Order: C-alpha cells, then sequence, then structure tokens
RNA sequence: UUCAAAUGAGAACUUUGAAGACUGAAGUGGGGAAAGGUUCCACGUCAACAGCAGUUGGACGUGGGUUAGUCGAUCCUAAGA
RNA sequence: AGCUUAUCACCCCGGAAUUGGUUUAUCCGGAGAUGGGGUCUUAUGGCUGGAAGAGGCCAGCACCUUUGCUGGCUCCGGUGC
RNA sequence: GUGAACAGCCUCUAGUUGAUAGAAUAAUGUAGAUAAGGGAAGUCGGCAAAAUAGAUCCGUAACUUCGGGAUAAGGAUUGGCUCUAAGGGUCGGGUACGAUCAACUU
RNA sequence: AAUGGAUUAACGAGAUUCCCACUGUCCCUAUCUA
C-alpha cells in the first residue's frame, strides 16, 4: 500500500511543469466521494440526507417561457449576410424580393 | 504611420469607400456589360503609393 | 465551438495571462453565450473560470547552498574561475582598510587619547603602509605614548 | 488639498458662499499603545481646492457637526 | 513579555457528520507541538483542551497561527480526510473546519 | 575504448606500478640509490629530486616542497600501507597455494613491515631537513 | 509532439481540458520611430488563396471602431533653402 | 499642496610653526586655517493632506436573475564593493 | 542558480507549441563522433582534426627605440566534509576594556 | 642612394623553411547516430 500510494501519486502530481489545480475552486461530485468513505469504514447515511435535501430544491418548475419554445426555434431568423435590421447590407439592399 | 497628415488621411477615406464589391442590383440592368469590380484593391497585394 | 474570444477576454478580466485562465470542458455551452466582459465577471465568481495559481519556483536549494557558503565551503581552488581582482578588487580592500585607519584617529584625537601633533604623524603614515590593520595600529599608539612618557620622564 | 490646524479658521470656510458641499469621514485608527479610538475628518469643497480638518477627539467631533450651517449640504461617510 | 495567546479551533461540522473525531485530534497536538527543537520538550508552555466541537490551545511559546494550520493538515492527511476537510480562519486567531463542495 | 582513458593509459604512457615501488622502500640500499642517482641528461630534473612513492621526477627542489604537501602524494602514501597485492593473493582466493600465500603474509606482518616503516620514517626525517 | 471530448457531411492541423517540451528576460515578452492603410473587433461564411489539409485565418461578404486647455504637430533657430 | 531635510558656497567671532586640517585619488590656510556659532539652493528623502472611501487577499450569505449584499485583514523590521 | 560576466546551460512572470505527415533503417551522401600498433611514411603543402585552455603559487631566453618581449618557455596544484586563524559597525568611560550587531574574503 | 637606399625593437586573418608536443592525413579500413 505504501508503494502503490507513491506509484499512484506519480501520475497525479506533475508539479514540475504547470500546477496542481486548487481543490477550493474545483467542485466534487457525490459520485466519486461517496465511495471513498466506504473504504475508510465511515457511514454514508449521515451524509446521504444532505444530498436528498438539495436535490429536492433544484428540480424544475417549467415556467411558461419554457413551455412553447422547447422544440420551437429560430423565431424570424436573420439574412444571408447575417446582418441586423438597422445594419444595411449594401449588396442586397437593391433588390427587396428574394427571388431576385 | 500613426502620425499621419490630414492630406494623407483624406486619401485613405477614399480608398476605404472604393474598397467594396459591385452592387447586386447592377447585375440586372438593361444592357449591362459590367460584370466585376476591376479597380478593386487589397492591402496585402497592391500598395496604393501614398 | 470557437472560444478564443472568451479565452483572451477572461485573461483581461482576471488580470493574469492567457496561460492561466481555466475554462471547464463541461460547461462549454454556457461559456459560448458570453460575448461581453460583463458576462465574464459573472462567469468567474460562480465557479466556471478560475485562476490557476503560480508554478512553484522553490529556493530551498539556494537557501541551502548559500548557507554552506557562510561557513566557508565550496571555496577551494577548483571552484574559482575568475581572478582575485575580479572577485574582490585591490582598491575595494584599500578603501575599507584605509577608512578604518582614519576614523579611529578621528575619535582618538577628539577623545583626548592623543595630541594633535602626534595625530598628524600617524595620519600620513596611515596613508602609506606600516599599519596593516586596526589592531596593528593601536599597538603603535601605545608604543608612541609610552616613549613620549619615556622622553618626558628622563 | 490643504490641511487646517485651526477650528476658528475652519468656520470661516463653511460661510464663504462658494462652498456648496461637504462630507464627514470616520476612521478607526490607533495611538501609541492605547485603544482603538475613532478619528473624524471634516472636508469642505472649495472651487480651487479641498480643505480638510482632522479631529482625533470624538467629543469635539460631536460638537462641530452641530456647528455646521444648515444650508450646507453635509454628507455622512 | 511572554504574554500567551489563545487559539481556538471549531471541529463541529465534521464531528457531527461522523467522519472526524476530536478525541484523537487533541492528543495528536500535545506530543507533536515542538518547543525549541524536540517533540514533547514543552513543559507548561502550551495547554490543550477539547470539548467535542471546540479544541482550545493556549500557548505562551513561539507558536503561530501559520504553524497551527501546519499540524492540522498533517492530521487530516494521516486519516485520509484531505480532499474533504479544509481549515479556515473566521476571525483573527480563531479557526474552524468545513467540507468542500460535494454538490452535483 | 573511451576518450579520456586512452590518453593516459596506453602501453606507451604506462607509469611504473604499485608492485615495484613497495620493493624500493623495503630495504635501505635501494633507498640510498634512488635518493642519490648520478645526474643524467635525458631526465627532467637532471637526475635529481626524485620521489620514491610516486615514480616521478621533479624539475626543481622547490617542486618537491609543493609536491609533498598535496592530496596527490597523500594517495600514494596511503596506498602503500599494506601487502602489495602480488599474483599470490589472486591465486589464494581460488583455493590454490595457501601456504605460499600465508607465509608471505606472515613475513610482511613480522619482517618486511617494520623495515618499510622505519624507511618511510627516515624519508620524512630527510626531506624535511633538506627542504 | 501525444489522449479524450466538443463542433462538423468529413479532423495529424480548429476550440476547451489532460500531459509532454522550447524561446530562458541582448525573449518566440511588453511599448514605439520609419514604412504600410483598416490588417484591429464582432457576426456570417469556404469556389479561389495559406506550395499537404481546413470546419480555422492577416482570405471572402456586411458592419462596428480612433473622444485631449496639459502627449505631439502648431512656435524657435542649426548646417542650409 | 503644507511643514521639514544638503554636499558645495557664504557670514561673524577668533589669529595659527611644535605647520595644521583633510579625500580612495595632495590639496588648502595671515588674500585669515583648525575650531565655537550661524545663513541659503531643496537634487532628494521624512511626516501629514490627496487617502482608503480607492486597490489587494480572504471568509460568510443571497440568486435563471439586472446580479448584488455583509463582514474581516491590508502590520512591523534587517542588510549590500 | 552556477560564473569574473548581459558568456554558455537550466528555471518563474509573459508567450508560443507554427515549419506536409505515416512506415521502413540498403548503398552513396550532409552534419557529429570513437578507434588497437606505429606517429606526417599521406600530400604540391601537417589542409583538416587532435592536443593546449579557467584560476592560485613557483619560474621565465636571445633581442631592444628600456616602454617591451611575456600568459614567454617549463613545472606543482584544483572535489567533499568537519574545523581553526586573520580582516568590521553602533554604543556607555572624569576634568584599559565590555556588550551588541553584521557582512564574503584570503 | 627622398626613382630614396642599409639597419632594426614592437605589431601582422601577409609570403617560406624546419623542431618538440600531438593526432585515422596515412599503413587500412571498420563501426554508431540524426
Amino acid at each position: 500500500r505504501q508503494k502503490t500510494m507513491i506509484a499512484e501519486a506519480r501520475n497525479r502530481k506533475s508539479l514540475k511543469n504547470k500546477a496542481i489545480m486548487p481543490r477550493s475552486k474545483l467542485t466534487k461530485s457525490f459520485g466519486k466521494m461517496e465511495e471513498h468513505m466506504s473504504t475508510l469504514g465511515h457511514d454514508m447515511s449521515a451524509l446521504q440526507d444532505k444530498q436528498n435535501r438539495a436535490a429536492r430544491k433544484n428540480r424544475y418548475v417549467e415556467r411558461g417561457s419554457d413551455v412553447v419554445f422547447g422544440d420551437q426555434d429560430a423565431l424570424t431568423a436573420s439574412t444571408e449576410n447575417g446582418v441586423k435590421l438597422r445594419q444595411t447590407d449594401r449588396l442586397l439592399d437593391g433588390v427587396a424580393d428574394g427571388s431576385m | 504611420a500613426a502620425q499621419k497628415s490630414f492630406r494623407i488621411k483624406q486619401k485613405m477615406a477614399k480608398a476605404k469607400k472604393q474598397n467594396r464589391p459591385l452592387p447586386q442590383w447592377i447585375r440586372l440592368r438593361t444592357n449591362n456589360t459590367i460584370r466585376y469590380n476591376a479597380k478593386r484593391r487589397n492591402w496585402r497585394r497592391t500598395k496604393m503609393n501614398i | 465551438a470557437n472560444l478564443r474570444t472568451q479565452k483572451r477576454l477572461a485573461a483581461s478580466v482576471v488580470g493574469v495571462g492567457k496561460r492561466k485562465v481555466w475554462l471547464d470542458p463541461n460547461e462549454t455551452s454556457e461559456i459560448a453565450q458570453a460575448n461581453s466582459r460583463n458576462a465574464i465577471r459573472k462567469l468567474v465568481k460562480n465557479g466556471t473560470i478560475v485562476k490557476k495559481a503560480v508554478t512553484v519556483h522553490s529556493k530551498s536549494r539556494t537557501r541551502a547552498h548559500a548557507q554552506s557558503k557562510r561557513e566557508g565551503r565550496h571555496s577551494g581552488y577548483g571552484k574559482r574561475k575568475g581572478t582575485r581582482e575580479a572577485r574582490l578588487p585591490s582598491q575595494v580592500v584599500w578603501i575599507r582598510r584605509l577608512r578604518v585607519l582614519r576614523r579611529l584617529l578621528a575619535k582618538y584625537r577628539d577623545a583626548g587619547k592623543i595630541d594633535k601633533h602626534l595625530y598628524h604623524v600617524l595620519y600620513k603614515e596611515s596613508k602609506g603602509n606600516a599599519f596593516k590593520h586596526k589592531r596593528a595600529l593601536v599597538e603603535h599608539i601605545i608604543q608612541a605614548k609610552a616613549d613620549a612618557q619615556r622622553e618626558k620622564a628622563l | 488639498a490643504r490641511e487646517i490646524t485651526d477650528i476658528k479658521q475652519f468656520l470661516e470656510l463653511t460661510r464663504r458662499a462658494d462652498v456648496k458641499t461637504a462630507t464627514v469621514k470616520i476612521n478607526k485608527k490607533l495611538n501609541k499603545a492605547g485603544k482603538p479610538f475613532r478619528q473624524t475628518k471634516f472636508k469642505v469643497r472649495g472651487s480651487s481646492s479641498l480643505y480638510t480638518l482632522v479631529i482625533n477627539d470624538a467629543g469635539k467631533a460631536k460638537k462641530l457637526i452641530q456647528s455646521l450651517p444648515p444650508t450646507l449640504k453635509v454628507n455622512r461617510l | 513579555q511572554k504574554i500567551a495567546k489563545t487559539f481556538t479551533v471549531d471541529v463541529s461540522s465534521p464531528t457531527e457528520n461522523g467522519v472526524f473525531d476530536p478525541a484523537s485530534y487533541a492528543k495528536y497536538l500535545i506530543d507533536h507541538i515542538k518547543v525549541e527543537g524536540a517533540v514533547g520538550n514543552l513543559g507548561n508552555a502550551v495547554t490543550v483542551t477539547e470539548d467535542g466541537t471546540v479544541v482550545t490551545v493556549v500557548s505562551t511559546a513561539k507558536f503561530s497561527g501559520k504553524y497551527l494550520k501546519y499540524l492540522t493538515k498533517k492530521y487530516l492527511k494521516k486519516n485520509q480526510l484531505r480532499d474533504w476537510i479544509r481549515f479556515v480562519s473566521t476571525k483573527t486567531n480563531e479557526y474552524r473546519l468545513a467540507f468542500y463542495q460535494v454538490t452535483p | 575504448m573511451g576518450r579520456y582513458s586512452v590518453k593516459r593509459y596506453k602501453t606507451k604512457r604506462r607509469t611504473r606500478d604499485l608492485d615495484l615501488i613497495y620493493n624500493d622502500l623495503s630495504t635501505k640500499e635501494s633507498v640510498q640509490k634512488l635518493l642519490n642517482q648520478p645526474l643524467d641528461e635525458t631526465k627532467p630534473g637532471l637526475g635529481q629530486h626524485y620521489c620514491i612513492h610516486c615514480a616521478k621526477y621533479m624539475e626543481t627542489a622547490i617542486a618537491l616542497k609543493t609536491h609533498l604537501k598535496g592530496k596527490v602524494h597523500k594517495r600514494r602514501v596511503k596506498e602503500l600501507r599494506g601487502v602489495p597485492y602480488t599474483q599470490e593473493v589472486s591465486d589464494a582466493a581460488a583455493g590454490y597455494n595457501l601456504n605460499k600465500f600465508l607465509n608471505r603474509v606472515q613475513e610482511i606482518t613480522q619482517s618486511v613491515g617494520p623495515e618499510k616503516e622505519s624507511n618511510e620514517a627516515l624519508l620524512k626525517e630527510h626531506l624535511d631537513s633538506t627542504l
């Protein structure tokens, strides 16, 4: 175990070239972290309830603007040159109809 | 040259407005023999000599 | 999804180079909607773009190698590659040694240790040699004052 | 900016009919060993410059804020 | 001259979750704190007390808050409690512990 | 084979070796020959100022004063302390002629040893009195 | 130079992350004078061009952009015109 | 911006062989040295006003949000061919 | 950081990671090397390469416009570690010291 | 013989000869890398 913890830490660090990413600004998933305390012998039902609370908070209410336009897309799309309305693409301002 | 004269800057303005392709409605006129802009200028290709 | 626009722009916001900003690969649909510096301020502080703190350039060997240099190690003939004059010039040694021999005589003359006439003989013999260092001069003052006593007693 | 020692000279300046605004700033500093005592700074905006007034006391600072004219627009911090 | 400073540690949030215990932590200080060299060379220069969420250290010796964070990251690495416990100052010379962001 | 080892250890540029030098110190007659060589034109110090330990001629009597006070010459003093490693040491290691080997080690412990140390004591007695 | 992912009809070459290296501060860094004249930035987009490739670009199409009583010019005289 | 800080040079008292003062570099003194006391130039530094309210480093809450909010700490020295 | 050094080699801030790529490892090339024994017999010709190289101590010829020649030539030495010795500053003495502080040089 | 001649220290990416040191130039070719 003392050699594997060294041989695992060889792939992890790479301190000489760039950096170790800061753990304070990175975020953990429940994911990998729930398996780690099992190998130490700690229980998870004390920590499982905190996941059960906040996942009851985040879930979706589906407000009215997400109702009609879930599949509906490109409401009055732009032109061939991609210009705005008040932008005056000087090639196509001559002929108004698109067949010309 | 970033310290240019107004005599020099007055001619860059004419060179910018001549830097455009031909309008799409002149393609359609009667007896149009004009096809492409031929006095068109690039900065990488041809220097305009002040 | 080209993100060079937000790569350059986040380096301007945080104030570190482009080699230090960090865009997460997971939220690559949220970063592409940001096209302004007002969005990148919000995208930093909620935990999407971070700073990547400085690559370590330790000096624990330099503080150790220079520590042995205080004790007189790594100083044989093999470690020297410049002359004596380049390592420590012969004028820098003189300026140190001669300004020692002046301001000792400045503070013996003002303390009454030595009269002003015998000061002016030891002043010019300090300018030439026959005073090797500070201890070598104080013995000559004692030999001068005892022989001034010896002439006075007889 | 200028620093004023006197208080009597300072009351000439809030009445000069050129000064329209002022501000009152409270600091928290330290003496030699002592205590953390508050320190005030009265500022009056002239046309040419900004006159300030440092009072270390909190007792005289309590008095002078009353001594300001009512027409002068005084700002707190 | 040698006025002692009180340093307080709050271990509550990983104590209540059960991944941490203060009991082995309080013993871990008192032998590992070094005074002028050797471990255990302290005689009445430091005192360690614990409560269950509060670990209290009073030292008249050369003992600084930078070194107090040095010993606890030793202890959170031996128990493999790093990656999930950080040591945070709340006010001057008053400290506590926490987790990291577990959230998905 | 290499570059540096060929420059110094060819057959042309071979030094004397450690075997013969122990023989020169071991008696009092060969010491007085080498300290008092007849002067020769084809030799660097004109056949004077010869060190016996390092088989090496010195240019000047000044160059013996600075040679004896060096870490190079304090190899060869420390090198010649013990039994000089003949062929007989290598044969005894395989199980071959112990009694030829052990009798020579018996003589270096008894006879040849303190005769050598009473010669190297007199060289420091002589090379300090003349230098 | 390499692995995964994203994008795309199509990736040795594009973007992010992971990792490996270099210029090593008389730099492959940060600013200018001469000269160039929009190349700067965004949106769209690949027939030609970038001696391979291309979804990328100093390319093509349409636009956006340079704010002064104090920095310069303006004024002064030099060799000279 | 206000107060304060100087090598040089100057002023007054004083009158020097037992020549003295002084630079790393031998230069000055009866055309007045050393020494006691003074004046100026403000290069440059110090305190304060500008000015902590800014900026920097953190922690705690908020929240699709415009994105805000609330606390801290921002201190004290050392050396140089 | 090494060093006499803005030499050369290595790293932090900042910046690039661009120059057509894959697979095999014949000759002849281009660029760079090492060779037993002999040591210019090669060749128009020691071309080219090798050898010497920094620093400290010792030592140093004819010749001469006395300044040079001169780093003349020729020798001894150079790591690591533990030490010793020398070389300083600011203070308190009435009309000989002691403390304290700090540098890389032999 | 100022069409300038003799001499000579120092200096030279100038021209020529030899001596020590040294070595694949050579006897005589072999091998490794990009």
